[PDB]
């Protein structure tokens, strides 16, 4: 999962 | 006369300060969940606060287990009427 | 569980509730999950006949709730003047510290309650108690706009 | 009962999808975002968008990799244009972001306020009365939101 | 026990969107917070939820207007809610 | 679909900060000098109360409320077991500016450090529960234009 | 009113419907209320037959719209090579600078459109053209990341  | 800000709904992935969450293989959660609660409920006839409350609580469940993270979308909205966005 | 009716009943101000709890032995001194007795909430919420039936039936005048806050503290900032009374009456220590170092006079003064603060300081209440920010009751009526008050204080 | 916006308008709006992938120029730049992301996926939320409000009979209106300039252009003719004919305008911002602000793809930044407040009443008269909806698929901030138990 | 965001259930009814002011009657109150009650208690013994409700309220307060300034008042809720709000009765 | 439970009696505090008298603030902050008394709030109050005690809130009025008093208080909310509330409500009829509400003293109190407070960390009684703040306030002196 | 018909058969990208309504005498410069021609919302929405039609059939190729924009430059904007081409096959004006003193140049190098970029310097685009910002379009292009663009402007 990545953060925006 | 209506304002001029009347009419707009904004829905924030996020609150302020924290970031949202994009799954590289699935897309962002926010509107990864957004587009199912639109598919699923303007059919039902469901306007968008209560869709953009469905994604809050969609997104509100679900977890960056890493960063003990979480997101919360956060719509803010000057809607003077039911937004339903029908066939 | 007795002592959360006991702490709703008071809290909600259910003078009867409270006393067919505690006639039932309810825990006079039950903490909710804020550490708050009782006679918190029914010093908060100035339900004086709870509070007098409380302080009857033990309750503990000097509770100190999570937040290190007394009901005499509550009593105070929310200008219940009877119960802040019968708090002192009941041996409320008149200068409980809160985490700030607010002692009662500190909120009564923050809040403009001059009736609380004459019996605070008539009460003991240390006017040069200074809270963890080197603020007295006075520097905090000020910062208010107490002035009423400020005077009071200022003259001790 | 509240009145509900029409909808019924064919296409019922513009749904514009700026859709921000890459952030090299961002990275190139812009120093605190040396180290940005591309962010990977989002064609996936560009695609939903698309397939959802097409399905809502909105002319979807895909605009990948904007930097900041780039977006307000797109977003100045979607402001000016006439959406007399139209029901409701979307405007979906895919993008990095920060405190208020979405990202161009070339980092710069691109306050969300001033993107929305494009079309204001004044600012766009044909979408007076309409439903402006703008969805900001954004970080707003580099914190985590902490979770709490219920 | 699930986790939610701690900022998860906030519903924030502003009476005006930023930068603006929001209106006030002497005589009759705020026009959001009249508006408000109004639609409170009207919709909330319909089962109508606040978000629908503020949507009545941005709605009526959208309509008044301060002739002298050609003044408009725009309330804006935000929210986090997860749920929809209602006020039943009982 | 999902909706909160509310079914507490009674429902929550409806904390109403209720700030009629702005004397403070024009004595004490310069650039409030004009700030005038926001007469007629106690018809927002009264509407409040009336409507959220109908709605089987406790209605938990406070008048004119400096910032320091605003946060005392809400502190006291933000401290306090709601764990019998379904809901809490803080109504806030004051004059404001960007973002932020105005203690009667002039202060600034940020919404958000208001609202902020009872986030599920601050006030974990509340967690899951809808805090629901109704703000009163300008926030600017910008007259929201009127479109045909 | 044919002419809003045909202002949306245009946008729509009805090629048959606007060709209908020309022949039904539609006004083939009709404008929107933002004074977008049929050529624009062609021009915009990337409908180059409709685009070829309307100018076959007398659109004014330099309709400057209420925000003085040309359908040049929504295609030049909107990356739509051949409309750009065919605009100025018709006399598409490349000088037309918006109200930013963008020309099309400038947006087609703003948006890394390059071989938008390299047809409308083929027709006389001006290099060295500079917007309100004194920016050229090689300005623009360094600055929308278009480096690319930005080489062939630059070797100009």
């Amino acid at each position: 999962i990545e953060t925006d | 006369y209506i304002p001029d800000e009347a009419d707009f709904l904004l829905g924030m992935a996020t609150v302020n300060n924290c970031v949202s969450y994009r799954n590289p293989a699935e897309g962002t959660w926010y509107i990864q969940s957004l587009c199912q609660s639109l598919r699923e409920r303007c059919p039902r006839g469901d306007d968008i606060l209560t869709i953009l409350t469905e994604v809050n609580y969609e997104v509100s469940n679900k977890d960056d287990k890493k960063n003990m993270g979480k997101q919360m979308p956060q719509p803010t909205f000057t809607l003077r009427k039911k937004l339903v966005f029908p066939s | 569980d007795l002592g959360k009716k006991l702490l709703e009943a008071a809290r909600a101000g259910r003078d009867d509730e409270v006393r067919i709890l505690m006639a039932n032995g309810a825990d006079v001194n039950a903490e909710d999950a804020s550490g708050w007795t009782p006679l918190h909430l029914a010093a908060f919420n100035g339900h004086l006949e709870i509070v007098e039936v409380l302080l009857k039936n033990g309750a503990d005048v000097n509770a100190v709730d999570h937040a290190g806050m007394t009901p005499l503290r509550l009593a105070a900032l929310f200008g219940h003047l009877e119960i802040v009374e019968v708090l002192l009456k009941n041996g409320a220590d008149v200068n409980a510290n809160d985490m700030e170092g607010h002692t009662p006079l500190h909120l009564a003064a923050m809040f403009g309650h001059l009736e609380i603060v004459e019996v605070l300081l008539k009460n003991g209440a240390d006017v040069n108690a200074q809270d963890k920010f080197g603020k007295t009751a006075f520097d905090i009526s000020i910062d208010n706009g107490n002035e009423d008050l400020a005077e009071i204080l200022q003259k001790l | 009962l509240d009145k509900v916006y029409q909808m019924k308008s064919k296409p019922r709006g513009y749904c514009l999808i700026i859709n921000n992938h890459n952030f090299a120029k961002a990275r190139e730049k812009v120093p605190k975002l040396h180290s940005i992301r591309d962010r990977n996926g989002t064609h996936l939320d560009a695609g939903a968008l698309t397939t959802t409000f097409e399905e809502l009979h909105f002319e979807i209106k895909p605009h990948d990799d904007c930097t900041v300039e780039q977006i307000y252009e797109i977003l100045k003719i979607y402001q000016l244009m006439d959406h007399s004919n139209m029901d409701c305008f979307i405007c979906c911002i895919l993008s990095h972001g920060d405190k208020g602000i979405i990202y161009g793809t070339d980092g710069q930044e691109a306050p969300i306020y001033e993107l929305t407040s494009q079309f204001t009443g004044l600012k766009c008269p044909s979408l007076a009365g309409k439903p402006k909806v703008f969805f900001i698929q954004a970080c707003q901030g580099d914190n985590y939101q902490k979770g709490i138990p219920v």
